[PDB]
């Protein structure tokens, strides 16, 4: 039993021409420079929304991010990560939503049930 | 006089007084000398901050106006019309400076693309708030400025050049949002982005940061449009 | 009456759009209709002008700092600092003009009277931040008088936990420290205000409680900084 | 006692009323142990392949993998390429001038 969680970009509008950590993967932060709910924050800076997959597999919320070989500051680089979080008992798997901020923060939330 | 006006524009930038910065830059441009790369950027920063503030304000009011046509005043319309008027005046000022002083047949493709993109941008800002046959004229003028700039940039600049990338980004925004051609917008954004990854290694730390930022914007817009 | 209602709606729209110069202009016009302002309207007027003057004050410090550093000079910094300073002075004079010709009255509520007198002290304090000679002395005296009249009313008519009273005591203590160069009076005023507050918090309602508990933290932060 | 000095912290500001050739690279490989990192010289490039199987962490379970590639300048001998991992988790790949 597993349901797919859609990655919706938080930001709406559209970006036009602008005024002109390290090479690691993830965790959480307090800011940018328990009841029957679920709430996690992930740093997915190296991945676009189409390169991130969020699912609810049984008692867990799975995050699968992968990007194929791409150029960077020093050479070429391909990255992949798999994160897993437990889903508390009083949380409906259908209530699990996911959004990606323009800063590259993935938030997976589930309203109290 | 010109040297003083540029110093004052740099002071106004530090103080974040963009209306003052724009006024100093307008005066500096009116002296008749060609702008250096630093000066072009001062002019662009000044007016984009002024118009950006006005555009952000108009959307809030226009959104309230569109929503208040549910549950039930005239003050929103009257005030939206006022701002809109202030925005139109700033765009007309920039467009006036571009046509009477900055847009020239000579010299560098960089400066030519820069000013033609700027012309397309301010016509696009006018199109965001325009309505009838006036809107059609404005859409045509933005399209022409952008196309002339695209032709020059494809022939004279590398695909990783940030002015070229920024121009292609804005023209794709124009196709999607203004000209209601989502297919042309997606195609232009994809092509620009694709031609960019293949050429990134040819860039310097300075140019690389500009292109890598703008490619992320193209990619974000494609995620949003497709 | 119709014109006034429209100006208040436009000020609320300008607030949503974050066009504080417009908001201030609408609020000035609304005040000029001659009706007394409601608590909501007082707050609209205050929000409008504090955002305008706050932007100008923040700008002047940047320029004044560059000017002070560039002396270990270029005329541009001085000329431009003088210009802004002039814009700031005009906004303060506008607020002070509205307060003296329309808002400051001997009737009615102590709340509205303290509110306007604090506002008078504040805008004279902003003028004092940029003033220089004998003019500075006159301005310092005018701010002191407005604040003191407001303190006198608030101590007699408002509880020590009242947020207008707390906000006023905070600003007057900032005035003593920063403007009048009396750090001892500033610390004493801030301590007294804070102390009289904890003892009375239980007498407050959820609405008033949140206002006082925030402002007491500000008094405490300033005391940490000043002592 | 005589004159106190203020303990002014960096935390705060005067609060007012509230509003009503060679080769040398450094890599962060903090999530990987030496046995989970593989450095190779493949032709004109220096490849770094780091992979760790599913492990517990601060929030849940996590498996990570990365592949980095760097160009090897012409006058650099591939046999002169050395790699070391510091106790701080920094991987340094160096090649002496040749
Ligand atoms: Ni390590």
């Amino acid at each position: 039993m597993e349901i797919p969680v859609p990655v919706q970009p938080s930001w709406l509008r559209r970006a036009s021409a602008p005024l002109p950590g390290r090479l690691f993967d993830q965790r959480f932060g307090e800011g940018l420079l328990d009841p029957g709910h679920f709430s996690v924050l992930l740093d997915v800076k190296h991945f676009s929304p189409e390169e991130i997959a969020v699912k609810v597999v049984g008692e867990h919320v799975e995050v699968h991010a992968r990007h194929e070989e791409r150029p960077d500051e020093h050479g070429f680089v391909a990255r992949e990560f798999h994160r897993r979080y437990r889903l508390p008992p009083g949380v409906d798997p259908a209530a699990v939503t996911s959004a990606l901020s323009p800063e590259g923060v993935l938030s997976i939330q589930a309203a109290p049930a | 006089e010109r040297a003083s006006l540029i110093q004052k524009a740099k002071l106004a930038e530090q103080a974040e007084r963009y209306e003052d910065m724009a006024a100093f830059m307008k005066g500096a441009v009116e002296k008749g000398e060609e702008l250096s790369c630093e000066e072009r950027n001062l002019l662009s920063v000044a007016y984009k901050n002024v118009v950006g503030g006005q555009r952000a304000a108009w959307r809030v009011l226009s959104s309230i106006e569109q929503k208040s046509n549910e549950e039930g005043g005239p003050e929103v319309r009257e005030y939206r019309e006022k701002v809109e008027t202030e925005l139109q005046g700033v765009c007309d000022t920039v467009l006036g400076l571009l046509d009477s002083h900055l847009i020239k047949e000579a010299g560098d493709a960089e400066s030519r693309v820069f000013y033609l993109k700027m012309k397309g941008d301010y016509y696009r800002y006018l199109a965001e708030v325009a309505t009838g046959d006036d809107k059609k004229r404005i859409i045509d003028s933005a399209r022409s400025a952008y196309q002339e700039a695209m032709d020059i940039s494809a022939a004279a600049m590398p695909p990783t050049n940030p002015i070229r990338l920024g121009l292609a980004l804005n023209f794709s925004v124009f196709h999607y949002e203004i000209a209601n051609s989502p297919e042309e917008a997606i195609s232009l954004a994809k092509t620009t982005f694709d031609e960019a990854m293949a050429d990134l290694h040819t860039l310097s730390e300075d140019s690389y940061k500009d292109s890598t930022l703008i490619m992320q914007l193209l990619r974000d817009n494609l995620t949003l449009w497709t």
